[PDB]
C-alpha cells in the first residue's frame, strides 16, 4: 500500500473475499437476511474490477451456500466477461451449467427456452 | 529554534527563503501556547535581526499580532520590547510608518505599570534610544511620559536614571529646538533631589545645552542661577557664554553508525536505521542539517526525510579511501 | 578503565567551544563560529586512573531558549561556562543552570562553574568573588580559565571528573 | 486546577505512610487519576502536571527513610507507561532513579531496577540512548573492585534492561559478557544469583536472534570456558576466595546453558511451577551442539561436586541434575550416572532445605527417564509414603511433595496405579491445600480408575470439613474458601452435592465473612449447572425437587446480590447468572429482583443487569417490555438532559447493552433512538471525556446489526459524521470502535 493502489488491488480482492465469506456466515445464520446479502453481493461484485480470475475467486467463495441458479444474473455477467476476455471455453461451460443442457449436443433441436435470458447469453 | 539557526547560517542568502518560512510562522504565534508563544516572539526577533532589510512586507502583519498580544504582562512585555529593539535596528529607514501603531502600547506601559515592569520599562527606555529618525516626529507624544518618569520620585531611582540617560541619548539625533526648554525645569527639579541623579542630570543638561546653545542663551539665567545654587559647572556653559563554514565530518562515527554487524531482527534493523539517520544528521557538514538533528531526534520522520541530503553531505565530505570503506 | 560524558553549557559566544578545543587539541583560534552541536573525545588520567571523556560543545542558550533534553539524561557531568567579560552571560548561566536543575530533577549532580577569558584582565566585568559566591550557592565547584592557559583548562576538565568521582561515592 | 493540586497533596501524604497497602492504594488511585482524569486536559498542561508530580516525587524522596523512598519509587513506577513518555518524564525519572540504585536495601534496589526497566520500555525517542548509558554505568560497576552494593545494583539493572528492553541491550551484549562473569564469581550469594539471572536474560536475548545469524555466536563457548575456569583446580587456588562460591557459580552457569539448550526440561519445570504455585521458551541450536559436545564433562563436574555439603551447592545440583536428565536421559541410563543421581537424591531427601527441591528434582528425573525409573520406584514410593502422614498420629506437609506425585504419575502412572490407590487416603489425611486439590485434579485427568477414588475421598473430606457431618450414601476462612472452590470447580457426581448446596444455601451465603459469601455464591452457581442442564434439556429426566432447589438457591442468591452493600459480591453474583438460569429467572419475583438490582448505585452491576434482562426479554415479554420501555425513556432523558459527561456515557452504555440484548423492542423505536444519537453526535461541545462518543458509536453499530435494512435511509448522515471523526487525527476516540461501527453499518 505504500507505493500505489493499483498494485494494492491484488489485496483489496483478498479483503473482498474475506468480508464476503463473513457474509456467507451471515447468510447461513439468518434466512431472512439471505436476500439482502445476495443483493449486496451483486452490488459489490459490480463494484469490483472486471478480472476473470478475481471474479472466479469471488464466485467460488459465494458458491459455498448459493447455487448458480439462485444468482443467474451474476453468472450471466461472469460468462459475458469471460467472452470479452476471449476465454470462450469458460463462458461456454458456465452457460451450459446454468442451462443444465448443452445445445452443442442438441444441434438438431432449438435452444432451451425455459431460461430465455440464459439462452440469449449462450 | 532550527529555523533560527539556519538563518544565522544563511544570513546573507536567507532572504530567498523568506516567503515560505515567514507567513505561516505568524499563524502559529497567533494560536500556540503562552510560553511557546513568548519563545516564538523571541525567535521572531532574532529572525528580524537576520532579515533586517527584507521583513518590511511582513512587518505590518507582525505588528498586528503584537498590537493584539502586548498585554500588560511582565514576561511578554520584556520579550516584545526586545523584539522592538531588533525591529528598530532593522527597519531604521522605514520604521517611522509603523511607529505610531506601537506608540499607544508604549505610552500605556509608561503610564500603568507601577510594578516591577518599571524595570521592564527601563528595557523599553533602552529601545527608545534607537528610534532616532523615526521618533523625530512623535517625540512630542513620547517624551513627556519620559519626563514624568525621571521627574517623579515614586518610580524607582534606576528607572529615573534609565529615562534620564534615555533623553540624553535622544539628544544626539532628534530635534529639541523649540519645546525642550520647558523640560529643562523637570531636569532642574531633578537636580534638587538626589546626587546620583544630579550627576547624570548635569551630563544630560550639558548635552541638551550643546544642542540648544543658541536657543539656550536666551533663557539661561534661571537654570544657571539654580545651578550655581547647587554649585556645579560645565565647560559648554562657558563656551556658550563666550557565511558559516562546513562542519568537519568525524569519519570514525560515520563508519561506526554504518556498522550493522550485529543487527538481526526487524526491531534491530529499524533501530539501526534510526541511529544511522540521526548520526548522519549529527555528523553532517551542512550546518542546517545538524541544526535539524534535534528535531529529528524528537521526531523520527524528520530524520527520515533528510536521510538522503545528510548522507550526500557526509559522502561529499569523505576521502576516496574512506569513501570506499 | 572507565568512560564518562560531559556537556558544556552557557551563553553563546563564550569560552565553551574555545575551552573545549584548547583542551582536546591545545590550540585556540577565532574560527568555529557559533556552533550548533560538536562532539570530541579525549583520554585523561586522574588519580592514577584512566577516564574517557566524550566532551560535548552545546549551542549557546539565551535567557529564553528552551532547555534541550539530549543533555538531561546521559551526561552525568555539566560544565557551566560564562564569559567574565559579559554580565549578561552571567545572568544567562544562572538561568540555564536553573532550567537544568528544573529539568534534571532534584538530583544532586556534578556541576562546575567556569569563568573563562580571565586573560582579559583589562575588560573583566565579573569578579572572582561573584562566581565563587554563585557556585557556593549552587554548592558546585568554581574555576577560572583562559583559552590560552591550556594547563588550567586541563585542570578544569580534571576537576569535573574529580567532582563526579568524589561525589559518586557519597 | 487547585482541586488537582489538593488531590496531589493527598496522594503525597498517603504515599508517605509506611503502610505498604496504603502506599499501593494511593499509587493505584494516582494511576486511575492520570489514566482518566488527566487526559481531560491538554498536553502542555499535562507537562505542567508532570512538573507538579515531580515536585511531589521530590516530597516523597526528600527524606532518607526507606519507606518514603519506596513510596516515591512506587510513584515513579506508576506514572511510567500510563501516558505518553514525554521528554520531561523520562529525563526527570531517569535522573531520580540513578540516585537510588546503590542503596543498601535490596528491596529498594529491586524496585529501582524494575523502574529503570519500565522507564526504558517508556519508548520515548531518547530511550535508545538512555539505556546505553545505564548499561554502561552498570557495566562500569561490574568493573569495580569493591562495593558489593554497587555490583548488586548493576546486576539487577542489567537483568531488567535485558528482560524489558531487549533491542537496545542487544548491541551492548558484546561488552556485557566480558564483565558479567567477574560479577558471577563474587562471594556474595545474592550478587551471584542475580548475576546468573542477568546471564539468563541475556542468553534468551541471544537465542531470540541466533537462528537468523549466519555466523555462530561465540558467547556460549565463552560462557562454557568461564564455567570450566570456575571449575579449574589451579585457578581455584586464588587466595581471598572461597572455593564453594566458585563451584556454585560454575554450577549456576552450567544450569543456564542447560536450560537454554534443554527447553523441554524447562517446560517440565514450568509445569511443576504452575502446579505448585496454584511465558515463552526457546532453545539455541549452537548451544545445543556445545552441550552435547561436552555433556559428559558437565555430568562429571556435577557428580564431583556432589559430595560437597554446602546447602546451596546441593540445592543447585538438585536443580541442575534433572535438567541434564531431560537433556540426555540416555547418558544417565547407560553410563550409570543415574545410580549415583538417584542415591544422592534419596540421600538429600532427608534434609529439609534441599529436600524441598529434591522432590521437584525427583519428579523431573522420573519424567526424563520414563522407563528405567521403575527400578527406583520401591524406594521413592516408601519415602514419599514417609513424607505423607501415616494413619496414626503440627502435621503440616510441604506442598512440593504432592506435586512430585502428580509428575510421578505422568510417566509411570498406569504402572503405579496399584500403589496410588494406597497413596490416596494419606494425602486426604494431610488436609486441604491448593496443591492437594491440583494434584488430585491431575491424577483424575490421568487415570479414571484413580478419578473415582479421588472424587469419593474428596467428597468425604468436604463432608467432614464444610458440613461438620459424615458423608451419607470456629472454622478457618481460607480453608473453607479452598474447600468451596474445589467443590465447585472439579467434576463430581451423585446426590450428595445437592445436599451440599442446600446447606451452603442456608449457612454460608449469609456467612459474616465477605470472601466466604462471594465464593459460596460462585460455587453454588457453578454446582447448579448439571441439575439445570438436566431439568431444561432432558425434560423427561426432570425432577421437580431439583427445580424447587434451583429456584430456592436462585432466590437466596438474588437476595444476597441485592441486600448486602459491597459491590464485588453483587457483581460476581450477577455475572454468575447464565442462560441455564434464564428459564427460572423469568418468574415474577426473580424478575422483580433483577429489576431492583438494575437500579443499584454501582455502574457495572447496572451493565450486567441490563444485559441479563435484555437476554431474558425473549421468553416473557409481558413483564420486561414495559420496563425496558421505561429504561429507554429514562436513558434518553439523561442523555438529553444530564450535564455530566459521565451520566451521558452511562446512558449510552445502558442503551448499547439494551439493543444488543433486546433488539426486537428496539426495532419499532429504531427511529427516535437514532435521532437522539445523531443529535448527540451533532452537539457542538464534547463532554469532559471521549467515552461518550465511543459509547455512542458502539450503540450505533449494535443498532445497525439488527436495523440495517430500515436504517439504510439514515446511513449517510452518521457516515459523514464518522468520516469527520476519523479524519480528525488528534481524536483517538477509541478508533477501533469507530471503524467497528463503520464496518457493521456497511455490512448491515
Ligand atoms: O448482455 P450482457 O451480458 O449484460 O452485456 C451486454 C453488453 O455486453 P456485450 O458486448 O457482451 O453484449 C454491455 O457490455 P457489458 O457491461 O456486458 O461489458 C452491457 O453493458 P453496457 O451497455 O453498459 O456496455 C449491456 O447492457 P447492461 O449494462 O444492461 O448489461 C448488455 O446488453 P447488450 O448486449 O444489449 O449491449
Ligand atoms: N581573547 C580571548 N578571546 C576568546 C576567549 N574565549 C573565546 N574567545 C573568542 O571569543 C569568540 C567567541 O568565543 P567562543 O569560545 O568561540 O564561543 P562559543 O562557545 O563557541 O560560541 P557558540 O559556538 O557556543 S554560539 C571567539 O572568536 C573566540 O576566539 C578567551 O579566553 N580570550
Ligand atoms: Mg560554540
Amino acid at each position: 500500500a505504500g507505493e500505489s493502489y493499483s498494485r494494492a488491488y491484488g489485496a483489496m480482492v483478498s479483503c473482498h473475499m474475506l468480508s464476503e465469506l463473513e457474509e456467507v456466515i451471515q447468510y447461513k445464520l439468518v434466512p431472512e437476511r439471505r436476500e439482502i446479502i445476495r443483493q449486496i453481493w451483486w452490488e459489490r461484485l459490480q463494484g469490483c474490477q472486471r478480472i476473470v480470475e478475481d471474479w472466479q475467486k469471488i464466485l467460488m467463495v459465494r458458491s459455498l451456500v448459493v447455487s448458480p441458479h439462485e444468482d443467474m444474473r451474476t453468472w450471466l455477467k461472469y460468462a459475458s466477461l469471460c467472452g470479452k476476455s476471449g476465454r470462450l471455453a469458460l463462458a461456454h461451460k458456465t452457460l451450459v451449467l446454468l442451462l443444465g443442457v448443452d445445445p452443442s449436443r442438441q444441434l438438431d433441436h432449438p435452444l432451451p427456452t425455459v431460461h430465455p435470458q440464459v439462452t440469449y447469453a449462450y | 529554534q532550527a529555523i533560527t539557526f539556519i538563518f544565522k547560517s544563511l544570513g546573507l542568502k536567507c532572504v530567498q527563503f523568506l516567503p515560505q518560512v515567514m507567513p505561516t510562522f505568524l499563524n502559529v504565534i497567533r494560536v500556540c501556547d503562552g510560553a511557546i508563544r513568548e519563545f516564538l516572539f523571541q525567535q521572531l526577533g532574532m529572525l528580524v535581526s537576520f532579515v533586517k532589510s527584507h521583513i518590511r512586507p511582513y512587518m505590518d502583519e507582525i505588528v498586528t499580532l503584537m498590537r493584539e498580544f502586548w498585554v500588560m504582562n511582565t514576561s511578554i512585555q520584556s520579550t516584545i520590547i526586545l523584539l522592538i529593539e531588533q525591529i528598530v535596528v532593522a527597519l531604521g529607514g522605514e520604521f517611522k510608518l509603523y511607529l505610531p501603531q506601537l506608540i499607544p502600547h508604549m505610552l500605556r506601559v509608561f503610564m500603568h505599570d507601577n510594578s516591577p515592569g518599571r524595570i521592564v520599562s527601563i528595557k523599553l527606555l533602552a529601545a527608545i534610544q534607537l528610534f532616532g529618525a523615526n521618533l523625530d516626529d512623535y517625540l512630542h507624544l513620547l517624551l513627556p511620559p519620559i519626563v514624568k518618569l525621571f521627574d517623579a520620585p515614586e518610580a524607582p531611582l534606576p528607572s529615573r536614571k534609565a529615562a534620564l540617560e534615555t533623553v540624553d541619548r535622544l539628544t544626539e539625533s532628534l530635534d529639541f529646538t523649540d519645546y525642550a526648554s520647558r523640560i529643562i525645569h523637570p531636569i532642574v527639579r531633578t537636580l534638587d533631589q538626589s546626587p546620583e541623579l544630579r550627576s547624570t542630570a548635569m551630563d544630560t543638561l550639558s548635552s541638551l545645552v550643546f544642542q540648544l546653545g543658541k536657543k539656550y542663551q536666551i533663557f539661561i539665567p534661571m537654570v544657571n542661577k539654580v545651578l550655581v545654587r547647587h554649585r556645579i559647572n560645565h565647560q559648554r556653559y562657558d563656551v556658550l557664554i563666550c557565511p558559516m563554514k562546513k562542519l568537519h565530518v568525524s569519519t570514525i562515527n560515520l563508519q561506526k553508525a554504518w556498522g550493522a554487524a550485529r543487527r538481526v531482527s526487524k526491531d534491530d534493523w529499524l533501530e539501526w536505521l534510526r541511529r544511522l539517520s540521526l548520526e548522519l544528521l549529527k555528523d553532517s557538514s551542512s550546518p542546517s542539517l545538524r541544526s535539524c538533528w534535534a528535531l529529528a531526534q524528537a521526531y523520527n520522520p524528520m530524520a527520515r526525510d533528510l536521510f538522503n541530503a545528510a548522507f550526500v553531505s557526509c559522502w561529499s565530505e569523505l576521502n576516496e579511501d574512506q569513501q570506499d570503506e | 578503565s572507565k568512560s564518562r560524558k560531559i556537556a558544556i553549557l552557557g551563553y553563546r559566544s563564550v569560552g565553551k567551544s574555545s575551552l573545549t578545543i584548547q583542551f582536546v587539541e591545545g590550540q585556540f583560534v577565532d574560527s568555529y563560529d557559533p556552533t550548533i552541536e560538536n562532539t570530541f573525545t579525549k583520554l585523561i588520567t586522574v588519580n592514577g586512573q584512566e577516564y574517557h571523556l566524550q566532551l560535548v560543545d552545546t549551542a549557546g542558550q539565551d535567557e529564553y531558549s528552551i532547555f534541550p533534553q539530549t543533555y538531561s539524561i546521559d551526561i552525568n557531568g555539566y560544565i557551566l561556562v560564562y564569559s567574565v567579560t559579559s554580565i549578561k552571560s552571567f545572568e544567562v548561566i544562572k538561568v540555564i543552570h536553573g532550567k537544568l536543575l528544573d529539568m534534571v530533577g532534584k538530583v544532586q549532580i556534578p556541576i562546575m562553574l567556569v569563568g573563562n577569558k580571565k586573560d582579559l584582565h583589562m575588560e573583566r566585568v565579573i569578579s572572582y568573588e561573584e562566581g565563587k559566591a554563585l557556585a557556593e550557592s549552587w554548592n558546585a565547584a568554581f574555576l577560572e580559565s583562559s583559552a590560552k592557559e591550556n594547563q588550567t583548562a586541563v585542570d578544569v576538565f580534571r576537576r569535573i571528573i574529580l567532582e563526579a568521582e568524589k561525589m559518586d561515592g557519597a | 486546577t487547585s482541586s488537582n493540586v489538593s488531590v496531589l497533596q493527598q496522594f503525597a501524604s498517603g504515599l508517605k505512610s509506611r503502610n505498604e497497602e496504603t502506599r499501593a492504594k494511593a499509587a493505584k488511585e494516582l494511576q486511575h487519576y492520570v489514566t482518566m482524569e488527566l487526559r481531560e486536559m491538554s498536553q502542555e498542561e499535562s507537562t505542567r502536571f508532570y512538573d507538579q508530580l515531580n515536585h511531589h516525587i521530590f516530597e516523597l524522596v526528600s527524606s532518607s527513610d526507606a519507606n518514603e523512598r519506596k513510596g516515591g519509587i512506587l510513584a515513579i513506577a506508576s506514572l511510567i507507561g500510563v501516558e505518553g513518555g514525554n521528554a520531561t518524564r523520562i529525563g526527570r525519572f531517569a535522573n531520580y532513579l540513578r540516585n537510588l540504585l546503590p542503596s543498601n536495601d535490596p528491596v529498594v534496589m529491586e524496585m529501582a531496577s524494575k523502574a529503570i526497566g519500565r522507564l526504558a520500555m517508556a519508548g520515548d525517542t531518547f530511550t535508545a540512548e538512555y539505556v546505553e548509558f545505564e548499561v554502561k554505568r552498570a557495566l562500569e560497576w561490574l568493573g569495580a573492585d569493591r562495593n558489593e552494593g554497587r555490583r548488586h545494583a548493576a546486576v539487577l539493572v542489567l537483568r531488567e534492561l535485558a528482560i524489558s528492553v531487549p533491542t537496545f541491550f542487544f548491541q551492548q551484549v558484546q561488552p556485557f559478557f566480558d564483565n558479567i562473569f567477574v560479577a558471577v564469581w563474587d562471594p556474595k550469594q545474592a550478587i551471584r544469583e542475580g548475576a546468573v539471572a542477568a546471564l539468563r536474560a541475556c542468553l534468551i536475548l541471544t537465542t531470540q536472534r541466533e537462528p537468523k545469524e549466519m555466523q555462530k555466536p561465540q558467547w556460549y563457548r565463552h560462557t562454557f570456558e568461564e564455567a570450566e575456569k570456575g571449575f579449574d583446580e589451579t585457578l581455584a587456588k586464588e587466595k581471598g576466595m572461597n572455593r564453594d562460591d566458585r563451584i556454585h557459580g560454575a554450577l549456576l552457569i552450567l544450569n543456564e546453558l542447560v536450560r537454554i539448550s534443554s527447553m523441554e526440561g524447562e517446560r517440565l519445570r514450568e509445569e511443576m511451577e504452575e502446579i505448585t504455585q496454584q511465558s515463552t521458551l526457546v532453545e539455541s541450536r549452537c548451544c545445543r551442539d556445545l552441550m552435547e559436545e561436552k555433556f559428559d564433562q558437565v555430568c562429571q563436574w556435577v557428580l564431583k561436586c556432589r559430595n560437597s555439603k554446602n546447602s546451596l551447592i546441593q540445592m543447585t545440583i538438585l536443580n541442575l541434575l534433572p535438567r541434564l536428565a531431560a537433556f540426555r536421559p540416555s547418558a544417565f541410563t547407560d553410563t550409570q550416572y543415574l545410580q549415583d543421581t538417584m542415591n544422592h537424591v534419596l540421600s538429600c531427601v532427608k534434609k529439609e532445605k534441599e529436600r524441598t527441591a529434591a522432590f521437584q528434582a525427583l519428579g523431573l528425573l522420573s519424567v526424563a527417564v520414563r522407563s528405567e525409573f521403575k527400578v527406583y520406584l520401591p524406594r521413592v514410593l516408601d519415602i514419599i509414603r514417609a513424607a505423607l502422614p501415616p494413619k496414626d498420629f503440627a502435621m503440616q506437609v510441604d506442598a512440593t511433595v504432592f506435586t512430585c506425585i502428580s509428575m510421578l504419575a505422568r510417566a509411570m502412572g498406569p504402572g503405579i496405579q496399584q500403589d496410588i490407590k494406597e497413596l490416596l487416603e494419606p494425602m486426604l489425611a494431610v488436609g486441604l491445600s491448593p496443591a492437594l486439590t491440583a494434584v488430585l485434579y491431575d491424577l483424575s485427568r490421568q487415570i479414571p480408575q484413580l478419578k473415582k477414588d479421588i472424587q469419593d475421598g474428596l467428597l468425604k473430606m468436604l463432608s467432614l470439613v464444610l458440613m461438620h457431618k459424615p458423608l451419607r450414601h470456629a472454622s478457618d476462612v481460607g480453608s473453607i474458601t479452598l474447600a468451596l472452590r474445589t467443590l465447585g470447580s472439579f467434576e463430581f457426581e451423585g446426590h450428595s452435592l445437592t445436599q451440599f448446596v442446600r446447606h451452603c444455601a442456608d449457612h454460608f451465603l449469609n456467612s459474616e465473612h465477605k470472601e466466604i459469601r462471594m465464593e459460596a455464591a460462585r460455587t453454588c452457581s457453578r454446582l447448579l449447572t448439571p441439575s439445570i442442564h438436566l431439568i431444561s434439556g432432558h425434560a423427561h429426566v426432570v425432577s421437580q425437587t431439583a427445580v424447587q432447589v434451583v429456584a430456592d438457591v436462585l432466590s437466596k442468591l438474588l437476595v444476597v446480590g441485592i441486600t448486602d452493600p459491597d459491590p464485588d459480591i453483587r457483581y460476581c453474583v450477577l455475572a454468575s447468572l447464565d442462560e441455564r438460569f434464564d428459564a427460572h429467572l423469568a418468574q415474577a419475583e426473580n424478575l422483580q429482583a433483577l429489576f431492583v438490582a438494575l437500579n443499584d448505585q454501582v455502574f457495572e452491576i447496572r451493565e450486567l443487569a441490563i444485559c441479563t434482562v435484555g437476554r431474558l426479554s425473549s421468553m416473557n415479554p409481558a413483564f420486561v417490555m414495559p420496563f425496558l420501555r421505561k429504561m429507554l425513556i429514562q436513558i434518553l432523558t439523561e442523555l438529553e438532559h444530564s450535564g455530566i459527561g459521565r451520566i451521558k456515557e452511562q446512558s449510552a452504555r445502558m442503551l448499547g447493552h439494551l439493543v444488543s440484548n433486546a433488539p426486537r423492542l428496539i426495532r419499532p423505536y429504531m427511529e427516535p433512538i437514532l435521532k437522539a444519537l445523531i443529535l448527540k453526535l451533532k452537539d457542538p461541545d464534547p463532554d469532559p471525556n471521549p467515552g461518550v462518543i465511543n459509547n455512542v458509536l458502539a450503540t450505533i453499530g449494535e443498532l445497525a446489526q439488527v436495523s440495517g435494512l430500515e436504517m439504510r435511509k439514515w446511513v449517510d448522515e452518521l457516515f459523514i459524521i464518522i468520516m469527520d471523526m476519523l479524519q480528525d487525527s488528534s481524536l483517538l476516540a477509541k478508533r477501533q470502535v469507530a471503524l467497528w461501527t463503520l464496518g457493521q453499518l456497511v455490512a448491515s
